[PDB]
């Protein structure tokens, strides 16, 4: 043992035994600018659960190496702000911006399983990766992106996405437009406030539309408007009376969970397909550009070698280690 | 040799020419592919009693033995295969490529 | 040869471990001193070679090209780090790695004692050669090249390793003393004519002989400075050291299997001296120079008697170290203008003396100017194909008036004229760039003082 | 799969293999192949799919096949002379049963077609195993009955499998068609040798396992199945493409790296018995195989291939999983040529 | 130059023998991945094998 | 665009930080220093050392041991009247030809 | 003023099914990303029966 | 502390060091005593010492 594998289930290691019946993956989603942070802080608290912070970019710097976040350069290439700006940039801003945010739901997903299946320890998330698209078909309408992101972005989900066990509970947060674009006013942000009505509107379209009718199938599904939400006692109360089984969850066994555990627990396979030869001029970075920005990634201070052998961050008996 | 001999490797060849020429169907195939082994053992059992080889006369039951762990075998890829597929057709068998 | 092996072998681990800013230095220094040690090998005897051990020995047709070969090593090195500033530091120190094992390779080429080890190691060549040419060529043909060179080389000395084998089946030894002793006379066959047809072939293809020589234009035009260096100056001495070499085993059938090879390397120096005339591009100019003189030196060993072999000796040293300075000036033109077209810089002479004086220097001696060693080899084959036949003065005489047209020509258009208006990024020679030349050159005339060390055992 | 039930079907194909190598009765080696080809097919049926499934059905029907006339060859051999043991077998109409079921197990040409298919529908692990493995068993057989195989024969599937492996290499773009290409071509070589020299055949073996075992973990590692999704290993882990590099220049046969040595073993040993036009032949197909060797390393390696934005990411993780003997391999699989004279050990 | 070098020289060694590998490449890759058509063939190889060597 | 690539950079021109570049290296101190341990042991060492010392190497030719010997065989043949050069290279009674 | 490096097009060349295409090879598509094909809407076709009147 | 999260080889596997030595020592020993014994055999066996 010593570090989960095949040696560890054949020694005995059971997911099944290890849970607890009260590990639930419990997702919030909601438009832009609602209540869903502050909801899902109190769900995880009242609940004992973990609470995951919406992935924004910089998630992966987060989980890596120091907290400390990195350049933009180097992590992510993209910016929310220039996409509230100019969406329709020439450089495929958007596109990046939406396909780096996939990939940090995805990583941030494996996250949450592994520390399910290793701790049995619920786990709030802020979204995850099937809500992730509607921001996607939200700017598609709009003419954000091209039909070729589209179709990049479809198949880089499906290949990863399908080998993920989807959330217990979904919770979404019902807010109307006007209400959105009044708090985002009333917070001040100028970048946010950019934000127009249309692309506000087709979010709350695609959530309605294909995000609720598609996860009403698989497990339960909560909707709550403002003040509901405010009250988050009744939306604890109500997740801990829920009666389902007819979720996946239940059909999983020790075998699968062994799987599910060998698959999360290995980030570079997690983020295996998330970058796939597909030559879209968004994504598609040239050679020169490529080695520069990688030359500079290796000259940060604790990248150059694994983590325990960083000399110059203090790391001793690199010699028998 | 006598033509019982001729009669049965015949009848090996001709099984052996049914496996190699597939029409539509697994099943058939794997039919061919059990009359080769039941040549195989009437070839076998033939020759050893006839020379009188007492401690041969074991080996047509292994014959038997690993001729049904092969049809076992047979059975279950084909039952992979109809629920992949819808039918038990060879033609279907064609996403990899030489 | 061990002192000259290993200290190569040390020059692996030096560079991998030295600084980031002290590689070239280190490398330079060390190149040189070990060039030094190796000129005492240039103390031959008269009655035999030098029989170190049972794997390695040196004669008069070795002890030059190693020799050579040391020397070019920190030429390469000065070279390259002209062109390679802006890159990391993990693949300069690779950079200096291949060169540093084809250095290796050479060496124990030219002092192997057995034909298969030599055979070995003249297609371990192959690789850091290969890997050079691919990786830091500049443009995208540098691929085609290097596929080309390698597939013409690999055809080539395919059959040469078959018919090693089976003539050590055949007599018991491929030991090069053992065969010279051991010889007999190869009877006229079929046989006997495709093992005769599979040895030279290999080695002809190494040359190159005309009509297989489409890959030396292609690898060398589009080979890093480096590569183009050792390439022209060394690589190419190979099969004419691996000619000299089998040719014992191989009479007297030479005296009526030479004459295709005689005839195709005699129109072929005519034809590639024309082609040099008519070049748009000046590292093809270069390279076909260099096919012609490989053409002379074929003849030469073809012809095969004791004045041709001292002449095809003098004539390869003396062509490697031309070649080697006139790829260097190219180069340098190059890095100032960024493209490799004739005609557009002119002016180099009112824009850059000393240049100007090195490039006279180099076309003087790239046509067989008078008592250089290069017209010491070049007259010695000429001679000896006289004595051959009376119409062989003939094809020698306009392959010398064509050298003369095509190199004052490339002197006359790169250098003189006037100056191309619109080209004002060309700077002052560095002293680097002056010191190459001057490194490329000076021996050339030393070695003219001293002539009886190139002429090799036959003198 | 259950991981026990994963290693006890593993075991059972070691189990089948060496059954036939130290089996003297050909009841019993006709037991080891059955036992092996049994616990083969889920091996190959792990990872769930239509391509998986298909790989099996046609690995299944091709193995079940040439075990039937293998058997036959058994009976009729014994028809002829009554005997059991694993010799010079009595009969030439079973001796060219035996080895024809024998190339088919193999995939030596023109029964080839399934080693590129199964390769390419089963995934790098059951290739792995699949090649070296499979390999490993029949040949062990072909080298107990070497003094009675027909030289022609032998030397003809040889020749067929050299040409069409170089030739479905130049072809392909897949890596493990790739990979099946090269083990058509190996085999072809090894076969070649069979009839003059069991011993050459053992190092061609050896040397082969080694190379593929490096160039299959080195894949693994890099987690590329395709050419493109190889060309984007220099900007993750830029030393893999360097010792993938090296282990591909070594498969092509170029001096002075290990690949060289089994190749010139070979002509060697078959230029001893006046054989020269066909080691002439065979050194000059290879260069097919070098050819796309060379076109591999083009994209990995010499030249640098645009990448994607999430390569970031994939920058700031780190590879787990520890392959076992990789840099073992690695080294014997390009620096032991000056080791050549212990293939008298190997005798 | 043009004619000999870039020309004839270029078509009869590299190029005939590149686009001949080319050819025969194409032919023998170029399957349909049919088990009944490579079985058939294996079948014509068997009899062949037993008639033609002796 | 069809990529996301940097713009092709200038030319770097080693005069204009070190107007006394010897263009081996950007650092002026590991510039200077390189080009005083090339031209030193190049030229002076290499060139200079060599070059006498193969001037001086000594003579294992055997040319002047050649010239000595050859003076001294006409010398002894000319004073008893033998032929200068001899007619054959091998002695005939040690040489038994075929019937 | 820079080495040559590959762009999408030379990339594009590399990433097709097979090398050298043909009119039915072009007709021909790289296989799935992950190896897993999507699945067929085979019809089950239930037996229909008639349990009486009779 | 550096890293936000332990690294798996933070601080050396002391049992996996110890048997790295001790197995390297042992080897280097048993090799030492072998040659000597194959010596001494050889001399034996040959009647030289
Ligand atoms: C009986 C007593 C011993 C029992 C040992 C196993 C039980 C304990 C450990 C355990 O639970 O293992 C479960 C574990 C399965 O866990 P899993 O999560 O399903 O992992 C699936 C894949 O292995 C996941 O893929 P992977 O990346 O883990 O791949 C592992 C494995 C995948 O490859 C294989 O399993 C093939 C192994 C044979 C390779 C070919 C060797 C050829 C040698 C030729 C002759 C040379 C002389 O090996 C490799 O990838 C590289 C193999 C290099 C072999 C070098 C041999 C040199 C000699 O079993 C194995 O990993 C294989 C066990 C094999 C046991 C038989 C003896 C070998
Ligand atoms: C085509 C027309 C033709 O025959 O042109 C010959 C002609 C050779 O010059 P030549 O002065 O007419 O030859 C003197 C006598 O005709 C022939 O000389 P000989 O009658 O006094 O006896 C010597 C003869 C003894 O005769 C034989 O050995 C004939 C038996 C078959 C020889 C097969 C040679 C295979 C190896 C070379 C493969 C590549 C070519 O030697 C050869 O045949 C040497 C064979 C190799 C010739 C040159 C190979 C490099 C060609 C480079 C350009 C390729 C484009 O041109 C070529 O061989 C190259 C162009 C045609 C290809
Ligand atoms: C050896 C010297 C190598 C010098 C390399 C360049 C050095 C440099 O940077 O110089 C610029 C530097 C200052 O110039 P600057 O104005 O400040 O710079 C701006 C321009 O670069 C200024 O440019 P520039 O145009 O004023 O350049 C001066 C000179 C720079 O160019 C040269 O020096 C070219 C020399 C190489 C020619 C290569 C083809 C021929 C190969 C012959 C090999 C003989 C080896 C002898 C031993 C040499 C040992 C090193 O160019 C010429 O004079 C034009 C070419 C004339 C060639 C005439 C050859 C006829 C045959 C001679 C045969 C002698 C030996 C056999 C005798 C048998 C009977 C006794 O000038 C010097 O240091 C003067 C050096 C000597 C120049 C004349 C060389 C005469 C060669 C012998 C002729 C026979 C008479 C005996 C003379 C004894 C002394
Ligand atoms: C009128 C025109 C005159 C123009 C030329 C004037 C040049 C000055 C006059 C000549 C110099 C005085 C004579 C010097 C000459 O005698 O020395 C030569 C010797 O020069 C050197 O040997 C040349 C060395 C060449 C080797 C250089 C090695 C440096 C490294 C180069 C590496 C690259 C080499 C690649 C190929 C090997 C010839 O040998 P030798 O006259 O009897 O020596 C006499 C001493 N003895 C009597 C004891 C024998
Ligand atoms: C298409 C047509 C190709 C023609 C060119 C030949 C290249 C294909 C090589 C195939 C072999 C053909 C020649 C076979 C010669 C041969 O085997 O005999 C040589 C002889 C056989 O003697 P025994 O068998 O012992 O007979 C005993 C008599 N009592 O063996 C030897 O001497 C060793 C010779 C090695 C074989 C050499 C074959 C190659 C000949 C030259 C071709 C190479 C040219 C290089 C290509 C570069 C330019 C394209
Ligand atoms: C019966 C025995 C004979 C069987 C065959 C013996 C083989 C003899 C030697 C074969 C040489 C092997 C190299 C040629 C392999 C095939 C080359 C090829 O595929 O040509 C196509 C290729 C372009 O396609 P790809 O690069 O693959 O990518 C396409 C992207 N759209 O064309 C080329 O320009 C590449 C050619 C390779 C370099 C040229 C070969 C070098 C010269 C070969 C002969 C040498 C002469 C001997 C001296
Ligand atoms: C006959 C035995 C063959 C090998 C069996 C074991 C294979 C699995 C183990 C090696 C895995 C790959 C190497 C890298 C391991 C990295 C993890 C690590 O830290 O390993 C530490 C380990 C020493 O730990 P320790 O447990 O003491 O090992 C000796 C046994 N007590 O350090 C190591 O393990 C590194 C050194 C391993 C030994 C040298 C490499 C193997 C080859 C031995 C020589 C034979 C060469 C020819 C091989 C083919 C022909 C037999
Ligand atoms: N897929 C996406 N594409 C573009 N922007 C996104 C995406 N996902 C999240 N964002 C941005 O991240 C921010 C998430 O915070 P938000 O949903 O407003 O909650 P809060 O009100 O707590 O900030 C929003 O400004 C939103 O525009």
């Amino acid at each position: 043992r010593l570090q989960y594998g095949p040696l560890a289930f054949v020694l005995g290691e059971r997911t099944t035994r290890k849970l607890t019946e009260t590990s639930k993956v419990i997702t919030v989603d909601g438009n832009i600018c609602s209540g869903k942070g502050r909801l899902a802080r109190e769900i995880a608290e009242k609940l004992g659960l973990r609470h995951f912070p919406e992935a924004g970019i910089h998630y992966a710097d987060s989980t890596t190496g120091d907290g400390k976040p990195l350049d933009v350069q180097l992590s992510g290439n993209c910016s929310l702000e220039k996409f509230y700006d100019d969406p329709k940039s020439n450089d495929g801003n958007s596109y990046r911006l939406q396909s780096w945010l996939y990939a940090s739901r995805l990583l941030q997903y494996a996250d949450a399983l592994e520390h399910l299946l290793s701790t049995g320890q619920g786990v709030v998330l802020e979204r995850s990766i099937y809500s992730d698209f509607v921001f996607l078909e939200a700017m598609y309408r709009q003419g954000f992106i091209r039909k070729q992101c589209v179709e990049h972005y479809n198949e880089v989900k499906k290949v990863t996405a399908c080998e993920y066990l989807p959330p217990h509970v979904v919770v979404y947060v019902d807010v109307p437009v006007p209400e959105i674009q009044s708090r985002i006013q009333k917070k001040g942000n100028p970048h946010e406030m950019k934000i127009t009505a249309a692309y506000l509107q087709d979010i709350e379209n695609a959530y309605k539309k294909t995000f609720l009718p598609e996860m009403s199938e698989k497990c339960e599904v909560l909707q709550y408007s403002a003040r509901e939400a405010e009250d988050a006692e009744k939306v604890v109360e109500d997740i801990e009376y829920l009666k389902c089984d007819k979720g996946p969850w239940p059909d999983q066994d020790d075998r699968t969970f062994h799987r599910l555990r060998m698959l999360v627990q290995n980030k570079l396979e997690v983020l295996n397909y998330t970058t796939i030869p597909v030559y879209l001029p968004e994504i598609t970075i040239g050679a020169h550009q490529s080695d520069r920005v990688f030359q500079k990634f290796t000259e940060l201070p604790g990248r150059k070698y694994s983590p325990g052998y960083n000399e110059d961050v203090g790391d001793k008996w690199i010699w028998l280690k | 040799m006598p033509l019982v001999y001729m009669n049965i490797i015949m009848a090996f060849a001709i099984a052996l020419a049914g496996l190699l020429m597939y029409r539509s169907h697994l099943m058939s195939s794997l039919l061919c592919l059990e009359g080769m082994m039941l040549s195989l053992f009437i070839m076998s059992t033939l020759i050893i009693l006839n020379t009188h080889f007492t401690l041969a006369n074991m080996m047509p039951i292994i014959l038997l033995v690993f001729a049904a762990c092969e049809a076992a075998l047979g059975l279950s890829l084909l039952v992979m295969v109809s629920n992949t597929y819808g039918t038990d057709y060879v033609q279907n068998l064609n996403l990899l490529q030489c | 040869m061990l002192k000259i092996i290993i200290p190569t072998t040390m020059l692996l681990p030096m560079t991998w471990m030295s600084k980031h800013n002290m590689i070239w230095i280190n490398a330079t220094v060390h190149s040189l001193l070990i060039s030094l040690i190796s000129l005492s090998l240039l103390n031959q005897l008269g009655e035999n070679s030098l029989n170190f051990s049972l794997t390695f020995f040196s004669d008069s047709l070795s002890a030059p090209l190693l020799v050579l070969t040391t020397w070019l090593l920190p030429l390469m090195l000065m070279a390259s780090q002209s062109h390679l500033s802006k890159e990391t530091t993990t693949r300069k120190k690779l950079y200096i790695t291949m060169l540093i094992l084809l250095q290796l390779f050479l060496i124990m080429t030219f002092t192997a004692t057995e034909l298969i080890l030599f055979y070995i190691l003249f297609e371990a060549t192959l690789v850091p050669t290969l890997i050079i040419i691919t990786r830091w060529g500049n443009q995208t043909e540098r691929l085609n090249a290097g596929l080309y060179f390698l597939f013409y080389t690999l055809a080539g000395s395919l059959p040469l390793l078959v018919a090693l084998v089976y003539i050590q089946n055949t007599t018991g030894s491929l030991n090069f003393l053992i065969i010279h002793y051991w010889s007999h006379p190869l009877s006229n066959s079929w046989s006997n004519i495709f093992m005769w047809l599979a040895c030279i072939m290999a080695f002809m293809v190494k040359m190159p002989l005309y009509g297989l020589h489409l890959w030396l234009p292609k690898a060398h035009v589009e080979a890093p400075i480096a590569g183009s260096m050792v390439l022209a100056a060394v690589l190419l001495k190979l099969g004419g050291y691996g000619m000299m070499r089998i040719t014992t085993i191989l009479n007297p059938l030479t005296n009526y299997m030479a004459y295709p090879f005689l005839m195709l390397s005699m129109w072929g120096m005519i034809m590639t001296s024309s082609i040099c005339l008519r070049q748009t591009d000046l590292k093809s100019l270069i390279a076909y120079s260099s096919v012609s003189h490989m053409a002379l030196v074929i003849v030469a060993i073809m012809i095969q008697t004791p004045w041709s072999f001292m002449g095809a000796t003098a004539l390869m040293i003396a062509h490697g170290l031309t070649s080697s300075m006139l790829f260097c000036l190219a180069n340098t033109n190059y890095e100032r203008v960024h493209s490799r077209t004739m005609i557009l810089a002119r002016g180099l002479q009112t824009l850059l003396p000393l240049m100007a004086t090195w490039w006279l220097v180099a076309s003087l001696t790239n046509l067989a100017l008078p008592p250089s060693i290069n017209l010491i080899g070049e007259l010695f084959i000429i001679t000896a194909s006289f004595s051959w036949s009376n119409i062989t003065i003939i094809l020698m005489g306009m392959n010398m008036m064509i050298t003369a047209l095509y190199s004052l020509y490339m002197l006359i258009t790169t250098q003189r004229g006037k100056y191309t208006h619109h080209i004002n990024n060309i700077k002052p020679s560095f002293t680097r760039e002056n010191a190459l030349m001057a490194l490329h050159i000076l021996p050339l005339l030393l070695l003219t003082l001293n002539p009886k060390m190139i002429l090799g055992p036959l003198y | 799969m259950n991981p026990i039930i994963y290693t006890t079907l593993i075991m059972t194909v070691m189990s089948g293999t060496m059954l036939v190598m130290i089996s003297s009765h050909w009841l019993l080696i006709w037991i080891g192949f059955e036992m092996n080809l049994l616990a083969m097919i889920p091996v190959l049926m792990k990872n769930f799919n239509p391509r998986a499934t298909e790989a099996a059905t046609k690995y299944f029907l091709t193995q079940a096949t040439a075990s039937m006339m293998l058997m036959m060859a058994i009976i009729i051999n014994l028809l002829y002379s009554g005997q059991w043991t694993i010799t010079k077998m009595f009969n030439p109409v079973a001796m060219t049963m035996m080895t024809m079921a024998l190339a088919m197990k193999l995939g030596l040409s023109p029964f080839h077609f399934w080693v590129p298919e199964v390769t390419q529908g089963i995934s790098l692990q059951a290739g792995l195993l699949l090649l070296t493995w499979q390999k490993l068993a029949p040949l062990s057989v072909l080298c107990q009955i070497s003094q009675s195989i027909n030289p022609n024969l032998m030397l003809t599937m040889a020749m067929l499998s050299i040409l069409i492996g170089g030739w479905g290499g130049l072809n392909q773009t897949q890596l493990r068609k790739i990979m099946a290409y090269s083990s058509i071509a190996h085999m072809g070589w090894m076969t070649a040798v069979l009839p003059y020299n069991t011993t050459m055949t053992i190092l061609n073996l050896l040397i082969y396992i080694t190379m593929t075992l490096a160039m299959f973990m080195l894949l693994i590692h890099s987690s590329a199945t395709t050419t493109l999704s190889l060309s984007h290993t220099w900007n993750k882990m830029p030393v893999i493409t360097s010792l993938m590099m090296v282990t591909l220049l070594s498969m092509g046969g170029l001096p002075p790296l290990s690949g060289f040595m089994p190749k010139w073993m070979i002509i060697q040993e078959m230029t001893k018995n006046e054989s020269i036009i066909m080691p002439t032949l065979m050194a000059m197909t290879a260069l097919l195989n070098l050819y796309f060797y060379m076109r591999l390393a083009y994209s990995s390696s010499l030249t640098m291939f645009p990448s994607t934005n999430n390569m970031k990411m994939k920058w700031q993780f780190e590879h787990t999983k520890q392959m076992k003997l990789l840099p073992t391999m690695i080294v014997l699989s390009t620096l032991v040529l000056p080791m050549t004279p212990a293939l008298s050990s190997l005798n | 130059s043009s004619l000999l070098d870039l020309i004839w020289l270029e078509t009869i060694l590299p190029k005939t023998t590149s686009f001949i590998q080319m050819k025969m490449s194409i032919m023998v890759s170029n399957q349909k991945g049919l088990i009944k058509l490579y079985f058939l063939s294996f079948l014509i190889t068997i009899m062949i094998s037993m008639t033609l060597f002796n | 665009i069809r990529l996301q690539e940097d713009p092709d950079p200038e030319d770097e021109n080693l005069y204009e930080k070190n107007p006394d570049s010897h263009g081996y290296d950007k650092d002026p101190i590991v510039d200077l220093w390189n080009m005083r341990v090339v031209f030193f042991f190049g030229f002076s060492i290499v060139l200079v050392l060599g070059s006498t010392f193969v001037a001086y190497l000594p003579d294992y030719r055997m040319q002047e041991w050649a010239r000595r010997e050859a003076e001294r065989l006409v010398k002894y043949r000319e004073a008893n009247g033998l032929p200068l050069m001899e007619s054959n290279c091998f002695d005939p009674n040690k040489i038994q030809l075929p019937e | 003023a820079r080495q040559w490096q590959p762009d999408v097009e030379w990339a594009e060349q590399f990433g097709g099914a097979v090398m050298y295409p043909t009119k039915e090879t072009a007709h021909w598509k790289p296989p799935p990303w992950n190896d897993v094909d999507p699945p067929k809407d085979t019809l089950v076709s239930n037996l229909t029966l008639n349990f009486g009147p009779q | 502390k550096f890293y936000i999260r332990e690294p798996p080889h933070g601080s050396p596997d002391w049992l996996k060091v110890g048997l790295t030595l001790g197995t390297s020592v042992f080897l280097w020993i048993y090799l030492i005593k072998q040659h000597k014994e194959d010596v001494l055999e050889y001399k034996r066996r040959n009647g030289l010492e």
